């Protein structure tokens, strides 16, 4: 009821009126938990860009990061540090290059890490959650390299070096398994398992073909490193999931989160994050609306929800605002996170019943993607 | 008279006559059977084409006439470079020129000179009733009338829509006739979007009425001396083929090297290739744009040879700005320029595909 | 302005989101920030690489083949923002793909991006679009 | 929110530009991107320096003196922007003047602006 | 009539018509002319900035030029090139600062010159105008500092380099008068003279004490270089006007902006740059509203203009939109510019008339700075 | 019982027969005319005070009682800085710690132990009917018990609102009875934005309800040794004056050469400044902060002396964060601190301010 700003105001003037002493200082985040998310701004290719660090119960901003241009976020499952791959310039959006990867303490938000990546390795894209990704551990970092040629970087968080770039194939996105592997997504239509032991090429073996080349998979996937789940959208609702807890790529059972006839009235995926995976429900969340077939990019205004393991849709909801990108908490009966490039907000429902219950405007200029932590 | 004058280049073009010892013709080295190149083994392999006196040999690659006469004249354009011409050197200002010099050049056809070919000329009694009816009466007794008369009908030979048909898959595809494989398609798109566009296709941007893959450009892209020929051409291993600037009346030093961009029509049929006939296979040829842009040790090397691919003739003028792309060709994107640049292949030699 | 409805080409303003060029731009019309329609604004770079699409043309009812390049060196320009995505594929089909910062082969490795350029390269004939 | 009226105070809402404590308030208020009235946000660096404002108190009709404070080396928030000028004078009163960075003092010498937090130092007069 | 967007669309469409061709490129910005106008974005505070090149003429933008954080502009009136006080971060806004100068061409809107500045001495403030200024010549740019004292320091453009600082009084802003001379206001209420040469204590000498300490001298006085005039609002709307075209400080007749009964009835100079002066006509232009006596940073929808000599009123336009800063072309038959803070919006107006016939949107976050070339 | 306690105190502030040879008594050397200071000259002028043999010198100026009855007990608080206590170094916990060592110091009143004090209570017929009213009878017989009431008396005589009056200028100016003149106006402004107040106001935020300008906490601003007070004391050249470490029962090295922040009240009458009485001029200690923030060469400069501050006498744990600033004060500042702090002055000490 009762806005964080009035009891804010009541807080001071009880403080004044009682005549106690306060020594301002820098604060320190609340420590990190499973309703803590992170709001990313990549401000349609600024080049200085905001993540922005939200309390999601109670829809709070909790600290901010600033980052270059394009920047990858991480966040570790176990919530001990987040980081980011980064990019600038000597004099502003020209001159000399310097990617890096930052690794921030996740109460201070100070950097613990500044670690440089040699021949400005980075690939420069709107922003894919997967295109840089943690290894279970955390003790690596991997990211994707576009040019020349399609490669992964190996970079040691732990020692606090880049160690070296890895050949792979015509392949995309990186989702680890193992300390010393992952799985990208390759042209052909396969995966790639790529494993590396560091000293020369890494061990390459591709699943099955998944999809014709007339299926098209979402540059924004959902993954769950913790589960092992991969749930890839196609442009129609159909989604693949791969279960990689094996070490090896089983494929489940394909299943369609919008119906035969909801399609033949225009009914289409669309937005930016369109999909969201919850670990413990083993629950899917998808963005739709009523689309053209080539407005795959644009906004939605309905979420629906279905049970991974049959496809049965658990419930339609009307969000009530224009939504680009879409995530879920991992805890007991979560909140479904709702963001808007147009409205710079981030919108907070029940996953449940999907009324929204607050919002955090004044996101930057075009936020994009919302990160979670996965901690228990 | 446009009918008649080409006619004649067509007798002209095939008359060994018009060699001094009459061992060869134009048909000789820019063989009908093969888009106008040289099928002929000579000691550099397919490389380089041997002269009327049977042992000379050129120092660069015999190429094709097919669409030649789309190429514009030579000339300096507004932002200072050059275009047009003929020959990969640009030495000749048009088809007219150029058949003048091809005629007279030792190492080839090796006419002494005009009054010679005159000569022969005026030695052929169908010779005397075709160049009289349309230059005028004794036209074959003035060496300098003659002559030029005879480039000139050589030129308007190779101006019949026979030399440029424009009846390939690709042109087929283009009138809506057929489609492409999605392997030829990919190809197609790759080229049009990688850095291939920029100085094999006519214009910068708009469409072309009768695109011929080449912007008419000069360009050094670098490459190295083919050994072979420049042993076999006895130019000697201390010659540098220094391309346009070898034109005469090019003094400016920034055109050493460059080399005039070929049409790339027919290019599945006419190797091996490059001015200096390195690369034996077309595979190679895109291979080659690689050795800007990759950063694999394998893009270093010359599959032909196993080998470094060497250093250029001419290590000043290189086309970098175009050439250093950041994005280097997979062996998908080759296989896919690979069969897109075969549907450049003419109608006609299609069977040759194979 | 129905932002999911079918998209509707115009050949009457280039400067426009619904231009009729500009059918998978992504970012921003370099003619806003004093480039032209195919051309970079002064003090930017422009790039050798570029994404294609086949753009209808409501004009003569033919289909062209637009080679968007990036004019890059720069920050965002923010004026005329765009983002249309007509037969736009993921990322890995990367020849049709518009979330690429597509400035390779900009002078002096300018990768930053700042708006886009929208020249005709040929006419189309295509298999999924 | 006619811009040009006599300005308005209230001691109800600390995120608004009309709480009373922001009477020379330029900028962003650290409240609102994760510090507090009183404090910076994690990662920001607190200056030592100040501009100063009397500042009319509507709870108790009491007028106190702000030292405005920046929280430096980060970019500028972008949330809850503000901006006040009672009693600010030119720039040549540096003191009451509040187009300046105020960032000096701050560790690291960080001298860029997020946010201006709004301590109470002193009763006015 | 019809817009530029259309105009192109007409022009491109024929030249796809007539395969008429053109190589893609990069554009030539137009000769500068009296016309042209620059806007700056200090974008509220954020660390990287944009200037905004204007044909005022047309209304269109011809090119852009990227800042740092509150860059100091300064555009040389002969129109030969245009440059910036700027300051960067290694990490965007935190780590090591480096504050440098550049010089542009004007047509190409290349850096022709980078001259770094050692110790990181710019004054960080919103953006005035004279605080960075060019010398008559073009040959030095002198920028102010505060910070430990305020200074005064000179970058000598010709060879390409940064010479010294200079210590002076308390004073502020730098109007420069000969290639070795400027003028600053101290707090003390006069002028201080400051001459100075490659060293030596400058010979710094004081006028008059010309207004009392509760005379309020606004951040933006107009200037004009080529006339000696340096016109100077107070919060009143009385205007004081110092010719330095002797090379020394005279003082002409203080002259009310607004009328006595305007004055009780609440109307007062407000906004950022709210004075300009045309030279040729002798012209003072201020933007004036009904205000509170602290609300003079708010934007103002009038503009008064009036002759320099005698203060009579000529004219008291309605702008038609909330307007922050003003300045004039100084041709014959000048533009009145106005620049909206809150719609990101150049208009542009006749100055005869006030009749608003242009205007230019979309000019970044926070747009307040208007510079001309008095090229006349 | 808090008037008579305080009654007390009063006689025994001034009667010498608290010292050795019975020649001074706090009021010597806490001379009420001088707000409670030494106006006495011994052999390094003002800065150091003589003591009860007439020879010894002390190595600390010292200083006012005007308003210590303000601060607040000895303590660490919850972020490990030391606040309050008595004496430059706070040896002292509170007002009857201090005045039981100030009896006890041999180079000061020099009372040879606390029997010593009690006899010489128990010899004055006014002392007897004095404390056995306040302590009950026989208080005197008990050494221990004596000492500690005198103490007692004297801290309570300290806290009467004659040490601490709240009638400068400036208390009548926060009462709205007068205006500041402009001078003191921004000379005011200046204090509460610069970097003074971050150690001269009681408060980090906040209004004080008894404002003493200081926070009673423990820092290094960096101050060379007085060389002719050093002499004078004969603690010797190799001597370091540790401060706060000095303190019994204080092991942590972060405190060495700290000393309490003292109270500005008065401070324009109290000369000379600082722990060791190195400089004679008010304006000499406001340009001393200069030193850490100036460009100029002048800054480096002592104006007294015309030659280098010197190094400092501790060269670690100095309060850099806060003395640091990045911002100079000018010549103008400088007198408008002057203006102001002279404001500070007690109503019964403004004729002083004139010589
Ligand atoms: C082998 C001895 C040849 C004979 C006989 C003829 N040509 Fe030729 N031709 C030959 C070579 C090695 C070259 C390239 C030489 C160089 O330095 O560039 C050519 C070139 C041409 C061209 C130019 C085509 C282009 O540059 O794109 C033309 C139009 C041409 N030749 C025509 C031509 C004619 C008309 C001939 C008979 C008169 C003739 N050629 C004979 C090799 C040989
Ligand atoms: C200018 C910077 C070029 C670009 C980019 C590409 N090509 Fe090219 N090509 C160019 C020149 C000047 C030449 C001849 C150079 C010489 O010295 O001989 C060529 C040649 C070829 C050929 C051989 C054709 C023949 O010998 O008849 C092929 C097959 C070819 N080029 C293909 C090709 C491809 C696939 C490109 C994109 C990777 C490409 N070229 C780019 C000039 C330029
Ligand atoms: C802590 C960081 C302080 C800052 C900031 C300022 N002052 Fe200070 N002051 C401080 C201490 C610990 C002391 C005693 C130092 C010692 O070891 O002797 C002082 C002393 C003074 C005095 C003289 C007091 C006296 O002897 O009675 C003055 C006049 C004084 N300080 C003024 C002052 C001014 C004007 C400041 C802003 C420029 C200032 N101090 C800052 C601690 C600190
Ligand atoms: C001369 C010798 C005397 C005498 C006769 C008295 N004092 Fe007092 N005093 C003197 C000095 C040199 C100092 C500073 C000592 C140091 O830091 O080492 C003091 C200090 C005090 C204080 C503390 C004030 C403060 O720290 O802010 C008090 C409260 C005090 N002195 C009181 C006092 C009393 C009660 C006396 C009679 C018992 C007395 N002084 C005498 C020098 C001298
Ligand atoms: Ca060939
Ligand atoms: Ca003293």
């Amino acid at each position: 009821q009762e806005t964080q700003g009035q009891a804010a105001a009541r807080a001071a003037a009880a403080d004044l009126a009682a005549g106690q002493d306060d020594e301002p200082r820098i604060l320190e985040a609340p420590a990190p938990d499973a309703r803590r998310v992170y709001v990313n701004d990549p401000a349609h290719f600024a080049a200085v860009t905001q993540q922005f660090v939200i309390d999601g119960e109670a829809g709070r901003v909790i600290g901010m990061i600033d980052g270059g241009f394009l920047p990858n976020p991480v966040v570790a499952d176990d919530g001990s540090f987040i980081a980011h791959a980064s990019t600038v310039f000597s004099r502003i959006a020209r001159g000399e290059r310097t990617d890096y990867v930052e690794v921030f303490d996740p109460v201070t938000l100070l950097p613990t890490a500044d670690i440089e990546l040699p021949d400005a390795p980075r690939f420069l894209v709107g922003t894919y959650p997967w295109m840089t990704s943690l290894t279970p551990d955390g003790k690596t970092l991997l990211f994707y390299q576009f040019s020349p040629a399609p490669a992964v970087g190996v970079v040691d968080l732990e020692g606090k070096a880049f160690k070296r770039m890895l050949d792979v194939p015509d392949c995309y996105h990186i989702f680890p398994t193992a300390p010393d592997t992952f799985f990208m997504h390759c042209r052909d239509g396969s995966l790639a398992k790529v494993a590396f032991g560091t000293e020369g090429t890494p061990e390459i073996t591709h699943t099955e073909v998944f999809h014709p080349e007339d299926e098209f998979l979402i540059n924004h996937p959902a993954y769950s490193q913790k589960a092992g789940r991969l749930v890839w959208p196609t442009y129609t609702g159909k989604i693949h999931q791969i279960d990689l807890s094996s070490g090896d790529a089983k494929f489940l059972p394909a299943v369609e989160a919008l119906t035969e006839a909801e399609r033949a009235d225009g009914w289409r995926p669309g937005g930016w994050q369109q999909v969201a995976y919850h670990r413990a429900l083993d629950r899917i969340y998808l963005l739709v609306d009523q689309r053209d077939e080539w407005r795959h990019k644009t906004a939605s205004r309905f979420v629906v929800v279905l049970d991974a393991k049959t496809g049965e849709r658990l419930a339609k909801f009307e969000m009530g605002h224009e939504i680009d990108s879409i995530n879920v908490s991992q805890d007991e009966k979560p909140l479904l996170y709702a963001l808007s490039t147009g409205d710079k907000t981030l919108y907070i429902h029940d996953a449940e019943s999907g009324e929204e219950l607050r919002s955090v405007n004044q996101l930057g200029h075009g936020p994009q993607v919302i990160t979670t932590a996965d901690m228990g | 008279a446009d009918d008649a004058l080409a006619a004649l280049g067509a007798q002209l073009f095939v008359d060994p006559a018009l060699s001094r010892n009459a061992t060869q013709s134009c048909a000789t080295c820019h063989d009908p059977a093969r888009a106008f190149t040289d099928p002929r083994e000579g000691k550099a392999g397919l490389a380089v084409s041997v002269g009327d006196d049977g042992q000379s040999h050129g120092d660069r690659n015999t190429p094709t006439l097919g669409y030649a006469a789309l190429v514009p004249a030579f000339h300096r354009d507004a932002n200072g470079k050059y275009k047009g011409g003929q020959f990969w050197d640009g030495r000749a200002d048009d088809l007219k020129q150029q058949a003048g010099q091809c005629m007279l050049n030792p190492v080839e056809m090796a006419m002494p000179d005009r009054a010679a070919v005159a000569a022969r000329l005026r030695d052929d009694p169908a010779y005397r009733t075709g160049f009289e009816a349309l230059f005028g009466k004794g036209v074959l007794d003035d060496p300098e009338r003659a002559f030029d008369a005879a480039a000139e009908a050589l030129a308007a030979y190779q101006a019949t829509g026979e030399f440029s048909p424009f009846d390939s898959k690709y042109d087929r595809v283009m009138r809506g006739e057929e489609k492409f494989t999605p392997l030829e398609e990919f190809g197609y798109t790759v080229f049009i979007t990688w850095n291939c566009r920029l100085c094999h296709m006519q214009r910068k941007q708009g469409v072309a009425e009768r695109e011929t893959f080449t912007n008419f450009e000069y360009h050094n892209i670098g490459l190295p001396v083919n050994e072979t020929a420049r042993e076999a051409s006895g130019l000697g291993a201390d010659h540098v083929d220094h391309g346009l600037l070898a034109r005469p009346g090019i003094e400016d030093p920034a055109q050493s090297g460059r080399f005039k961009v070929p049409s790339l029509r027919n290019v599945a049929v006419t190797g091996p290739y490059m001015h200096n006939g390195v690369f034996t296979d077309l595979r190679t040829a895109i291979l080659f744009y690689n050795k800007y842009t990759s950063r694999r040790p394998e893009a270093k090397i010359n599959p032909e040879t196993g080998a470094p691919w060497g250093e250029p003739e001419v290590a000043r003028n290189l086309s970098l700005a175009e050439l250093q792309s950041g994005l280097m060709l997979d062996d998908g994107r080759v296989d896919a320029l690979v069969a897109f640049l075969e549907t450049l292949t003419d109608r006609r030699y299609e069977p040759l595909l194979e | 302005t129905d932002p999911r409805a079918k998209w509707v080409p115009q050949d009457n303003d280039i400067q426009a989101c619904d231009y009729w060029r500009h059918c998978s731009i992504d970012g921003n019309i370099c003619d806003c920030s004093g480039g032209s329609l195919t051309n970079c604004p002064p003090g930017t770079k422009l790039a050798t690489a570029s994404w294609v699409a086949s753009c209808y043309n409501p004009t003569d009812g033919q289909s062209y083949l637009i080679a968007y390049r990036d004019c890059c060196g720069y920050n965002v320009s923010g004026r005329c923002p765009c983002l249309n995505t007509e037969g736009e594929l993921p990322v890995y089909r990367p020849e049709f793909a518009n979330d690429i910062i597509w400035c390779f082969g900009a002078e002096d490795d300018a990768m930053t991006y700042h708006c886009t350029i929208s020249p005709i390269v040929g006419k189309a004939s295509h298999h999924h679009h």
